[PDB]
């Protein structure tokens, strides 16, 4: 709604008499498919893609972040329609600082020049910004109120029947005899991310290749989901975030 | 291929001064893509080592 | 740093805790005690004032610890509270035991010992409170003291603690005369308090006052707190209001 | 702490200690080092 | 001392140039403002009347200031929580003064070398003189100015050096036909209150976020302008229920309502669409979830 | 962030928050059970999940509902060490009170004192918070059906009905729908059996998960007695619902 | 700020107009002044007034030196401070460095601190000199002494420290007098009122009320500035300070 | 800092960061206020429940310590109830053994305050999480009102507020307070001031309002002895509250 | 006599009375002055409700003649709220005048979308219904249609309300 329609047709918003909605905050847990979902919308339009970590511009060299965002937006203007994907705003998250060590103060600089750059000043034509982050809990108020922004999308853990659809995509790729045991599988696969479901297909197929069959059978899918569930909580702490 | 310490040709942190080891880091991705130049990665496999 | 506890000294053998505790006194308002031949006047300053604040139920920096010796208070008030009570109890312990009222020097000595004792042993905090003791005993007649938050005392004919200590001290001693009338003692207090204080209009509600006399009601040490309506008058004589 | 001088102090000091000792241990060219303290210099100089 | 042309082979002076080129740009975007509907004339006019008397008025008319015999004004400070329109107030006035608007940003002046940033700062004040009357604006002072001075690293001292340079020129030793520098911050805690200081920088205007129904009515008068909503849907029922909302929340409200119109494939916004908006992009409702032992 | 703070309970943050205490509101979901307590008009029911995940354990012993005293039940959500430990204090204060004052201790007074004791454990820094939610149920000898939930900080408030555990939000929503829709503050049955049945139904609705007698344990406080239903007693109830 | 006008005349003008008198009567010569106190007191403008009457060079050096590179570097323009001061003597140099750098680098040591340490320290060498004194009147300005670095602070290679006061009732009145002539003179005389009402915390407050009052008259479109204009004008500026500290009587010791 | 893990050492700038942070903790709490009259005291606070299922009807936030001395809080909810428990016991000790009945308002305030002082007096114990307002009546000093801070200091006031909306309530009270106010009139100021705190959730049943007024020999619990005075404290009911909010 | 005793709500009104006196003598330079005089001195805004309703009305009348009619409307609405939600003892008379004035400013802007918002059965055709309201809407529609002939018919019968 926010990105794809006004870029493709500005015209329908001219009729409604409002300005186009710009700005989305996407937040959720790692391996929840935030890159997937951001990438997906743009790819339809044919729009150019810019993936900039916000911790790869923080050096000890002060003003190193400022300089990099400056050129980044100006290139995007030529590569219109374009959506810049600001990956992590939790590495430049928060407002307080402006004191102590020079890294703390590097955050404010990055933030303060961006505010105008959103705001249209400057001027986002057929450029739109999609913001991705792990932590909306530590975010700047200036860069996270309304009117930076039109929809706050909370993306939880993949749904009870959302994981079922992820199993459909992955189980399509492989050669199999036809399997109908995902019903029990998805129930085993509670609290999992699409990254761990991805792993489960690959694992389920490694067992087939160890047993010397080129086919994914129901016996091996069951193994994948038990073993991943174990090794997921062993090296995890079951992290709590919004 | 056996690739030694990744604590110096592709640090996570950029609070290390690097400008050419920055470019080594970008080439480490290109290698993984090229192992799909035979399908999968079976023929040309990569092992890698890091100490942190 | 070596400010972690009282036990530990710096290279130079000073203790930072003592230093902080001195500075605590001057972050609460000016307090001035003047001794004169004909009485010792105490006057203090209100660090608080809100428009809905009341201060007519009590003086928050003046307590009588005995019927002959009273103290004006400078420092944090919670810290103050504990000690005001310890001193007054010790005073009457003397009265119970000897059937006469406590001499000034003992009373001060007791509280500086307790305060030092908190530095000398244990984990307990030092308690930064400076009391100006104004008393009468047959040893040296009127006597005006103050106690350090460093835990020792010094005799006086005038002393100022609380905010603007330097400012109060020179001004008081410039207009000091060895004799001094109790009316002039009052007049002086108000004049030095206005200059120090950043509230331009020194009103009676910014003032605490007592005058202590054995020259009034002879054979009897009599400490008398002025009421607001009396404080209100003297301000018009000094021409503030 | 940025740039433009990461090298200069490091080369310059080291190079000073070297040609003082390398003369020979002479008592005919004296040096005088005037300094605020040894806490603004390195903890070993060149070193008694 | 200024820029000049030398010929390439003679290596001798044959022509002269303005000093206005060979420096950094006078206006980062277009000289005339983008918004020509305005949301500054429509939106907080009251607050804007203060800003204009200091900024537009002395450059248009000298005669006005003369009459009292008072000299041109001191600097202007914009502060108040985000979503108060300070980025848009400053340029809405400037365009209608017919100044040409320095901005640049004070985030430019930061640099990774040494001694070059304070140089940029000195460069901007002279430059503003060369095209004066002009309205001088620095977009942030939230990082130029500080809570605590520091210099543990050299990189803290750089910040501190830019701070110094602002003030030193914002006396002016060669006067200004400009209004003195306009500045913007979010709060006054990232200002040194010692060093800004009336004198200097004297007009200080706090924009409210708490508002009154009059302040918010203006924001709607702007929205009624751009999309004149049906005579059936009531614009004024939305106002009465607002009690504590920013001009940025209001901006989103109208954005979200006419997004639901694109969805329904209409061409009008209705009072339903407003109520849907009224619920949402408000946040909170999460401080009751497990907490009740801090009440 | 962290700079001391969270390592202690006598250290406040800039915000005045005591962080370590908040960690016990995260430590009480560590058993993964969920509880439901509901009120009728002659009983309070309290129901918690029964996880017997290894058949190497005896399904009997498993429970977190403990009889504290004649008239008082309690459900524990969160850790087994802290379950027993809180039960010790509760059992003991209930007995001491009985003998001090000669008369039984109400749901509210047991709830009140447990919290204060916990508060003193937050005031001092040789103790720590017991990271459990305790939900006491009794039918009062003077105020009838009651539920008091005690939180690990030591807040206490009464309730009409309540839910606890990780999956609390869905149960909150169900229970809101129920009392709102009736416009009365209680379940309307005067047969305690159908209230236990009704409690069961709500619980299946809210969670989305059908149950078995190996996945429930049920406590029932009625006026002047308490009893925990055995597995075959629950079982009877489930076959009333499934075919009414 | 009368106290200050009298001092800076005795200290700066007398050794330059006649060096013979100061050496005959006293001994040595002062190396300069360290001006400190509240900001807003017009140290700089006062010092510019000194530079004009003595018939001395100016320059004024704004901030730390690194900034000029158009020929050479700013590290060596400190060395050239000597060469320039001497040839074009008689000079006054108003060397600036407010020291909002702070007390952090008064202790320090470490960081990029060594360059600005050098600029400040080597400047020091040229004045006192190793023979010859280039100029005797290089002049320091700063807000406090605790933020001032100790080589420079330590007297007897920099001389004289003069502290500006937050203005008296008397001072406020005299600052108020000179600008109000330029403005409009109130009928009934209410120039007396202003100084009674409040005493600023700096001399920038006294000037800032004057520019503000004639602002009030302007908006109404009236040439003269009344009693009334001054009454709003003192109030608006007082209100700013009062904001700051207000919760120091509720939830306080 | 390095004085804000310490419950012991002052700063060179005075006090503890821990007290200052305690004052913050107070300000996270709900808005409470009390207004003094010439024939009464009204006391008002708000109730939120964080679930409509919750029943904070049983909870009290305006709580009688003695029949002649009530109190409220702003700050941590558990810390209040214990500190109150101890207040009553210390109250029985200190003057219900001297006069054999409930203390003056002045006597109880300083003693309650003494309890706060002990949790600051000793390191390793944090101050109590709450600041109280204590209003009562005695005959030697009349109607009175107080704030008792966790610092161990206490202040007498005409009207005051504490809690989150404190700074707005404080200004309200200044103007609208008069040299003479009736009991009804403080009740009327109080409601308007509390409605600033929350709107769309404001009804007088979620608002707890009680008084310290005149003797009540109806809620005394005995009768036929006129040579005694009944409780100066009274809780007004939900309906009576509703009446005042209907009137406004 | 009482500038050395100014802090009263009494003399906020006295400054409002100058706006009225100077409004009628037909000079608005010195009404706008005394309007600011009342407002600054009415930073005691928790002093009585009536004072605050007069203050908004006076502001509106001036800005209405400043020819700012969106500003005119906002103060006018605010004056209205005061009367309607305050108790009635004379406030009924004042409420009616302000409803005409709301209509007055909006017709100048030549917007009939919002005039029609103001016309409703909850206070404009129910609690207050008056001949002067009907005069106003008759003018409004007449303005928009751009027929002076519709203006002419209206004014003859509604002159009383007008004047
Ligand atoms: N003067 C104004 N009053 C009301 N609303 C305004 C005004 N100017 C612009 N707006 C609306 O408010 C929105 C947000 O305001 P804007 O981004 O200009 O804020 P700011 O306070 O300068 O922000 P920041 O602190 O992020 O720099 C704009 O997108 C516009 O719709
Ligand atoms: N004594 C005075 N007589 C008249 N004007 C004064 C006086 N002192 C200060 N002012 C005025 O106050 C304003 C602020 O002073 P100025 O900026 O010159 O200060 P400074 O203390 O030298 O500053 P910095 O620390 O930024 O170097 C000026 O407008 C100046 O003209
Ligand atoms: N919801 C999902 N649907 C499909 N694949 C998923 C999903 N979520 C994650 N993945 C898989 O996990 C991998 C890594 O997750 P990524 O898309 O990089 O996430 P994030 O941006 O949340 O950190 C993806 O490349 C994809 O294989
Ligand atoms: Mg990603
Ligand atoms: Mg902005
Ligand atoms: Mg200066």
């Amino acid at each position: 709604e926010v990105i794809e329609l006004p870029l493709k047709n500005p015209e329908i918003f001219q009729r409604v008499g409002i300005k186009p909605p710009k700005g989305v905050l996407l937040y959720g847990p790692p391996g929840t498919g935030k890159t997937l979902l951001a990438k997906a919308v743009a790819a339809t339009i044919g729009a150019n893609f810019i993936f900039s970590p916000a911790s790869g511009i923080v050096d000890k060299y002060i003003g190193e972040s400022a300089r990099i965002i400056r050129e980044m937006f100006a290139y995007a203007k030529e590569h219109e329609p374009c959506i810049i994907f600001m990956d992590e705003v939790d590495a430049i998250g928060g407002r307080r600082f402006s004191e102590g060590t020079s890294a703390d103060r590097e955050i404010q600089r990055t933030l303060m020049e961006l505010l105008t750059q959103m705001d249209g000043f400057d001027n986002l034509g057929q450029t739109k910004i999609i913001m991705a982050t792990n932590r909306p809990d530590t975010l700047d108020p200036a860069l996270l109120r309304p009117g930076r922004l039109d929809r706050k999308v909370e993306i939880p853990l993949p749904n009870e029947a959302g994981r079922l659809e992820i199993f459909k995509i992955h189980t399509a790729k492989v050669k199999k005899t036809g399997e109908f045991d995902f019903e029990a599988a998805v129930k085993m696969s509670d609290g999992f991310n699409g990254a761990d479901i991805r792993n489960c297909a690959t694992e389920a197929g490694f067992f087939a290749i160890r047993d010397d069959r080129d086919h994914i059978n129901p016996d091996d899918l069951m193994k994948a989901v038990r073993k991943v569930a174990e090794v997921k909580k062993l090296e995890g702490t079951i992290e709590y975030q919004k | 291929i056996f690739i030694d310490e990744l604590d110096a040709i592709g640090t996570k942190r950029f609070d290390s001064e690097k400008s050419g080891d920055r470019e080594v880091q970008r080439t480490m991705l290109e290698l993984l893509n090229q192992l799909d130049g035979f399908s999968s990665d079976d023929r040309v496999k990569v092992l890698a080592a890091t100490n942190r | 740093r070596y400010d972690s506890r009282t036990t530990i000294f710096s290279p130079e053998g000073r203790l930072y805790q003592v230093e902080y505790a001195l500075e605590s006194i001057s972050h609460a308002g000016t307090a001035i005690g003047i001794m004169a031949s004909d009485g010792i006047v105490l006057a203090a300053e209100r660090k608080v004032t809100s428009t809905l604040l009341e201060q007519d139920t009590s003086t928050e920096k003046l307590y009588k610890l005995n019927d002959k010796i009273a103290v004006a208070v400078a420092g944090l008030t919670a810290d103050a509270e504990i000690l005001i009570n310890t001193a007054r109890i010790h005073a009457q312990n003397y009265l119970k035991t000897y059937n006469e009222d406590i001499p000034v020097e003992i009373l001060v000595r007791r509280l500086s010992d307790i305060k030092q004792g908190y530095t000398q042993h244990g984990g307990l905090r030092p308690f930064g409170v400076s009391f100006i003791y104004a008393g009468y005993d047959d040893r040296y007649g009127y006597q005006l003291y103050t106690s350090n938050p460093s835990g020792n005392y010094t005799g006086w004919k005038a002393i100022s603690v609380g905010a603007n200590t330097s400012a109060a001290q020179t001004l008081l001693q410039m207009d000091y005369k060895d004799d001094m009338k109790v009316d002039d003692a009052i007049e002086l207090a108000l004049k030095t308090l206005s200059k120090t204080t950043d509230s331009s209009a020194l009103t009676y509600d910014r003032l605490e006052f007592a005058t202590i006399r054995k020259g009034a009601n002879d054979g009897e040490v009599y400490q008398k707190i002025f009421k607001p309506q009396e404080i209100k008058d003297i301000l018009v004589k000094t021409g503030i209001t | 702490s940025n740039s433009g001088g990461e090298r200069e102090i490091q080369r310059t000091m080291l190079e000073l200690l070297n040609q003082l000792d390398g003369f020979d241990d002479r008592g005919d060219v004296k040096v005088i080092m005037a300094t605020n303290k040894i806490e603004t210099l390195d903890p070993a100089l060149i070193r008694p | 001392s200024m820029s000049v042309a030398l010929h390439r082979h003679s290596n001798a002076l044959v022509d002269i140039l303005p000093p206005d080129s060979d420096s950094s740009i006078s206006v980062m975007g277009e000289n005339e403002k983008p918004d020509v509907t305005y949301a500054d004339v429509g939106g907080l006019d009251m607050q804007k009347q203060e800003i204009r008397e200091a900024v537009e008025l002395p450059l248009v008319q000298a005669d006005l200031y003369e009459q009292i015999g008072i000299d041109p004004p001191r600097g202007v400070l914009l502060y108040g929580p985000p979503g108060t329109g300070k980025t848009m107030l400053v340029k809405a006035v400037a365009n209608s003064t017919k100044a040409a608007f320095i901005r640049v940003n004070g985030s430019e002046f930061v640099h990774k070398y040494l001694g070059e940033g304070p140089r940029m700062v000195r460069d901007v004040f002279r430059l503003a003189r060369e095209n004066a009357p002009s309205i001088i604006f620095i977009d942030e002072v939230d990082s130029i100015a500080t809570k605590r001075f520091d210099a543990q690293t050299g990189s803290d001292r750089e910040v501190q050096r830019i701070l110094i340079e602002l003030l030193t020129q914002m006396d002016g030793f060669d006067q200004s036909t400009n209004v003195k520098v306009i500045m913007a911050t979010n709060r006054a805690d990232t200002l040194d209150p010692a060093l800004l200081r009336p004198g200097r920088l004297d007009r200080k205007i706090e924009f409210p976020s708490l508002r009154d129904r009059r302040e918010r009515r203006l924001i709607f008068g702007t929205i009624a302008s751009k999309m004149s909503l049906a005579p059936e849907a009531d614009l004024d029922s939305l106002i009465i229920r607002n009690d504590s909302l920013s001009g940025a929340v209001i901006a989103a409200i109208m954005q979200e309502a006419g997004l639901r119109a694109v969805r329904k494939n209409r061409y009008v916004i209705l009072q339903s669409d407003l109520e849907e908006a009224y619920a949402t992009q408000v946040k909170t409702d999460n401080t009751v979830d497990k907490f009740d032992f801090y009440k | 962030s962290a700079a001391g703070y969270d390592r202690h309970i006598t250290i406040f943050s800039p915000e005045g928050r005591l962080y370590q205490v908040e960690y016990a509101f995260k430590a009480t979901n560590q058993t993964n059970i969920n509880s439901l307590a509901v009120r009728g008009k002659d009983c309070t029911v309290v129901i918690s999940q029964k996880k017997v995940p290894d058949k190497l354990l005896d399904p009997t012993t498993v429970s977190y509902i403990f009889c504290i005293s004649r008239t008082i039940g309690m459900v524990v959500n969160g850790p087994i060490p802290d379950a027993r430990n809180a039960a010790l204090r509760a059992k003991a204060e209930a007995a001491e009170f009985r003998y001090k004052y000669g008369y039984d201790m109400p749901c509210d007074v047991l709830a009140k004192r447990m919290a204060n004791l916990s508060q003193i454990y937050t005031q001092r820094a040789y103790m720590r918070p017991l990271g459990v939610i305790l939900t006491f149920v009794s039918v009062d000898e003077e105020l009838g059906p009651s539920i008091y939930k005690t939180d690990p900080a030591g807040y206490y408030v009464g309730y009409k009905a309540t839910a606890t555990g990780p999956k609390q939000q869905e149960i909150t929503t169900n229970l809101e729908n129920h009392f709102k829709k009736s416009k009365i503050d209680h379940i309307n049955e005067e047969s305690w059996e159908k209230v236990v049945e009704f409690a069961i139904t709500h619980m299946i609705d809210a969670l989305g998960t059908e149950f078995s007698k190996n996945d429930l344990e049920v406590g029932v406080a009625t006026k002047d007695k308490f009893f925990t239903l055995s597995a075959e007693n629950i079982e009877e109830r489930l076959v009333a619902i499934a075919e009414q | 700020l009368t106290k200050q006008i009298k001092e800076i005349k005795e200290v700066i003008e007398l050794p330059v107009k006649h060096p013979e008198l100061f050496e005959s009567l006293g001994i040595a010569q002062p190396k300069g002044v360290i001006l400190y106190g509240p900001p807003g007191t017009g140290k700089t403008l006062l010092a510019r007034a000194v530079a004009h009457h003595t018939d001395c060079k100016f320059i004024r050096v704004s901030g730390a030196e690194l900034v000029q590179k158009y020929i050479g570097e700013g590290s060596r323009m400190v060395r050239e401070l000597f060469v320039m001061a001497r040839e074009h003597a008689p000079s006054i140099i108003f060397m600036d460095e407010i020291d909002s750098i702070g007390s952090t680098r008064v202790e320090g040591s470490g960081g990029g601190d060594s360059e600005v340490q050098r600029t400040m320290l080597e400047l020091l060498n040229q004045l006192d000199g190793f023979e010859t004194s280039k100029n005797i009147k290089i002049i320091m300005a700063t807000n406090r002494l605790d933020i001032l670095d100790p080589a420079l602070l330590r007297p007897g290679r920099i001389d004289r420290k003069i502290e500006f006061p937050p203005p008296s009732v008397a001072a406020r009145a005299e600052i108020l007098r000179i600008h109000s002539r330029k403005m409009n003179l109130t009928r009934g005389i209410n120039l007396r009122k202003v100084a009674e009402k409040m005493n600023g915390c700096s001399g920038a407050d006294v000037k800032g009320v004057c520019t503000e009052a004639g602002m009030y008259a302007l908006r109404e479109r009236r040439i003269h500035v009344t009693q009334e204009d001054f009454e709003l004008a003192v109030g608006k500026v007082m209100n700013k300070n009062q904001e700051t500290a207000i919760s120091v009587a509720k939830l306080f010791k | 800092d390095r004085y804000s893990f310490s419950l012991t050492t002052f700063s060179p700038s005075g006090k503890l960061g821990q007290i200052d942070y305690a004052l913050t903790a107070v300000k996270q709490g709900v808005t409470s206020l009390g207004i003094k009259a010439t024939n009464g005291v009204v006391i008002a606070t708000e109730k939120k429940s964080s679930s409509p299922l919750a029943m904070s009807e049983t909870l009290s936030k305006v709580s009688l310590l003695t029949p002649d001395i009530g109190a409220v809080y702003s700050g941590m909810g558990p810390d209040y109830r214990v500190l109150v428990d101890k207040s009553r016991k210390v109250a029985h000790t200190s003057y219900k053994r001297i006069y054999g009945e409930y203390p003056p308002t002045k006597l109880l305030v300083s003693e309650v305050a003494k309890i706060m002082q002990e949790a600051t007096q000793s390191g390793g114990v944090r101050p109590f999480g709450v600041s109280l307002l204590i209003a009562g009546h005695d005959e030697f000093n009349g109607f009175s009102l107080y704030q008792v801070d966790p610092s161990g200091s206490y202040f007498p006031w005409k009207a005051t507020a504490i809690g989150k909306g404190s700074v707005a309530a404080k200004t309200f009270l200044e103007k609208r307070w008069n040299d003479e106010l009736e009991l009804e009139d403080a009740i009327h100021i109080a409601l308007l001031t509390l409605k600033e705190s929350v709107e769309g959730e404001f009804n007088g049943d979620t608002i707890e309002l009680a008084i310290i007024g005149d003797e009540n020999p109806d809620l005394l619990g005995y009768t036929g002895i006129p040579t005694d005075k009944g409780p100066r404290f009274r809780k007004l009911t939900s309906q009576e509250i509703n009446d005042r909010l209907e009137a406004l | 006599e009482f500038k050395k005793l100014d802090d009263k709500p009494s003399l906020v009104d006295v400054h409002l009375l100058e706006s009225k006196v100077y409004h009628k003598l037909r000079n608005l330079a010195k009404s706008k002055a005394s309007l600011t005089a009342a407002r600054t001195a009415a930073n005691s805004i928790y002093c009585p409700t009536q004072t605050v309703a007069e203050l908004d009305l006076m502001s509106g009348i001036l800005h209405c003649e400043d020819k700012d009619y969106k500003t005119a409307f906002s103060y006018f609405f605010e004056s209205f709220e005061s009367y309607h939600n305050l108790t009635t003892h004379n406030s009924y008379e004042k409420a009616c005048q302000v409803l005409k004035y709301m209509l007055l400013s909006k017709i100048m802007l030549n917007l009939i979308d919002d005039v029609k918002n103001i016309l409703n059965a909850k206070y404009t055709k129910e609690t207050y219904q008056s001949r002067g309201i009907d005069a106003m809407k008759a003018v409004a529609e007449a303005y928009n249609n751009r027929s002076l002939l519709d203006f002419n018919t209206a004014l003859k019968q509604y002159e009383k309300e007008l004047m």
